This record gives structure tokens, C-alpha cells and sequence, in this order.
């Protein structure tokens, strides 16, 4: 759809490090002229 | 190494004030995990506090079996100190010709 | 769209009257995306552990 949602257990960079910052890329793509929804297994 | 394997960190991560001090791996008598920094003010980030009769340099360790931590965060504080007062001597023996 | 971009196509015209006679006028127009974005939260975050 158009939005994007994921969750995760709260980690620490290991190290002299207390602010945890996060940064996503996104690629829009067609409904209709490719196939979007993506699976992957191990 | 074999301690800490033992302990269940299988890759173990060494990390002083500064990241740029990640541990390395050495052998003298066993499988020893160690890291060297030089006995300055700063250059790994230590810290110098220097009071009438030593000088430490204190600083501290970080381990971890992995780059992220989710439990029981280990900090090493570590310091060893020296003293400003010290003999010595020419280990050469002196003899003097006088009329 | 090609690979990179997407974009938007569409054309103006313009007349002083309904009727035009002379000087017809065409504004080929459009603007794109690009369909790659970088966004960063502007909250901080700060762990605890034992
Ligand atoms: C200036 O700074 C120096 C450097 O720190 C400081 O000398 C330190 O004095 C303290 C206070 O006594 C020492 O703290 C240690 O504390 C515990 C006991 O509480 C022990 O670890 C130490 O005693 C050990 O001493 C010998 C060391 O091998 C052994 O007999 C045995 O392990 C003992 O347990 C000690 O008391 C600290 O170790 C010293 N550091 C030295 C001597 O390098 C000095 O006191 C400061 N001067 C001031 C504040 O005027
Ligand atoms: C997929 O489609 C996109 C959208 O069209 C396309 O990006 C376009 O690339 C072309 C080819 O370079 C650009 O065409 C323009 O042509 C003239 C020069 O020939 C100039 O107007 C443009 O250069 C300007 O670039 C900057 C724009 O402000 C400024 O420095 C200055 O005005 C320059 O003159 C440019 O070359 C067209 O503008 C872009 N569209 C953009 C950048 O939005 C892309 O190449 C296509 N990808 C493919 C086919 O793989």
C-alpha cells in the first residue's frame, strides 16, 4: 500500500554510544507494471 | 579467548572511548584477545588526571559478542597509574687520578 | 515514468478570444519525481539496558 510499517526489539550500538538514529530509502513503485510485494526465504 | 568463548561470545568486540581502538588477537603463552593504546592524554581518548604524586591514565573497555547489545552491557574500567619520583644511576664505575 | 523518474505531461493554451485566428499557442509543460527518497527521524532515541 502506501504506507510502510515494521517493529523491532530496542538494541544499543555496542560501544561509547547512547543516541540511536534511524534512516529508511524508499522506492515508489506502479501497481499494475511490475510486481511489488517482494518474498524472500532463507 | 578460550575464556571468553567459554562465557558463550563467540566473536567478541573491543571498544575503548573511541571505536577507532577495536581489539586484535595475539599469542604468547595462549590464544589472547588484547588492545593497545598509548599512554597519553587522549589519543584513544584516555583520560590523564594527575594529582601531587601519581599520574593514571584512565580509560575504558567495552565488550560485547555483537556490534548491537540487548543485555548485560560490560564496561571495563581500567586505569594503572605512575609515579613522579623516581633513582637512577650510571651503571659505570668512576676513578679519579689526582696528584 | 522510465526507471528513475516519473512525470507528469500536460499542455496550456492560450488565447485572448474562444475563437483563435493566427499565432496559435502551445505550452508544453511537465514536471517529474524521482521514485527514490531519504527521510531520517527527527526524534532521538536513547536505549536503556542493565
Ligand atoms: C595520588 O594518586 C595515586 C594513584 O592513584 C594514589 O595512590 C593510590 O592510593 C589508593 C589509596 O590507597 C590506592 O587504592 C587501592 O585501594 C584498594 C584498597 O582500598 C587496594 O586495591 C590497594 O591496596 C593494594 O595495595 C597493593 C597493590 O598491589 C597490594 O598490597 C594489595 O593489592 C592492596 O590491596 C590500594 O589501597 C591505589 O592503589 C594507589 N595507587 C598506587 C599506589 O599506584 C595516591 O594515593 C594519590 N595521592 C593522594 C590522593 O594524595
Ligand atoms: C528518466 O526521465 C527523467 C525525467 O525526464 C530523466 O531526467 C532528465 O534527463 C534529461 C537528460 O539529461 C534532462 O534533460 C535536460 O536537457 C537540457 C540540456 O539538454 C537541460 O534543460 C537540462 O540540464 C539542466 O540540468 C539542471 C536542471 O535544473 C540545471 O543544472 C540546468 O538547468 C541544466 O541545463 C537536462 O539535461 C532532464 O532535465 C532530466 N530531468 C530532471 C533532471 O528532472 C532521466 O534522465 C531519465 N532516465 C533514463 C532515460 O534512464
Amino acid at each position: 500500500s502506501s504506507q510502510g510499517r515494521f517493529s523491532v526489539q530496542m538494541f544499543r550500538f555496542a560501544g561509547n554510544y547512547d543516541l540511536v538514529y534511524l534512516h529508511c530509502e524508499v522506492y515508489l513503485c506502479d501497481t499494475m507494471n511490475e510486481k511489488c510485494k517482494p518474498t524472500c526465504s532463507g | 579467548k578460550c575464556q571468553l568463548k567459554s562465557l558463550g561470545f563467540d566473536k567478541v568486540f573491543m571498544y575503548l572511548s573511541d571505536s577507532r581502538c577495536s581489539g586484535f588477537n595475539d599469542r604468547d603463552n595462549r590464544d589472547w584477545v588484547s588492545v593497545v593504546t598509548p599512554a597519553r592524554d587522549g589519543p584513544c581518548g584516555t583520560v590523564l588526571t594527575r594529582n601531587e604524586t601519581h599520574a593514571t591514565y584512565s580509560n575504558t573497555l567495552y565488550l560485547a559478542d555483537e556490534i548491537i547489545i540487548r543485555d548485560l552491557n560490560i564496561k571495563i574500567n581500567f586505569a594503572c597509574s605512575y609515579p613522579l619520583d623516581m633513582k637512577v644511576s650510571l651503571k659505570t664505575a668512576l676513578q679519579p687520578m689526582v696528584s
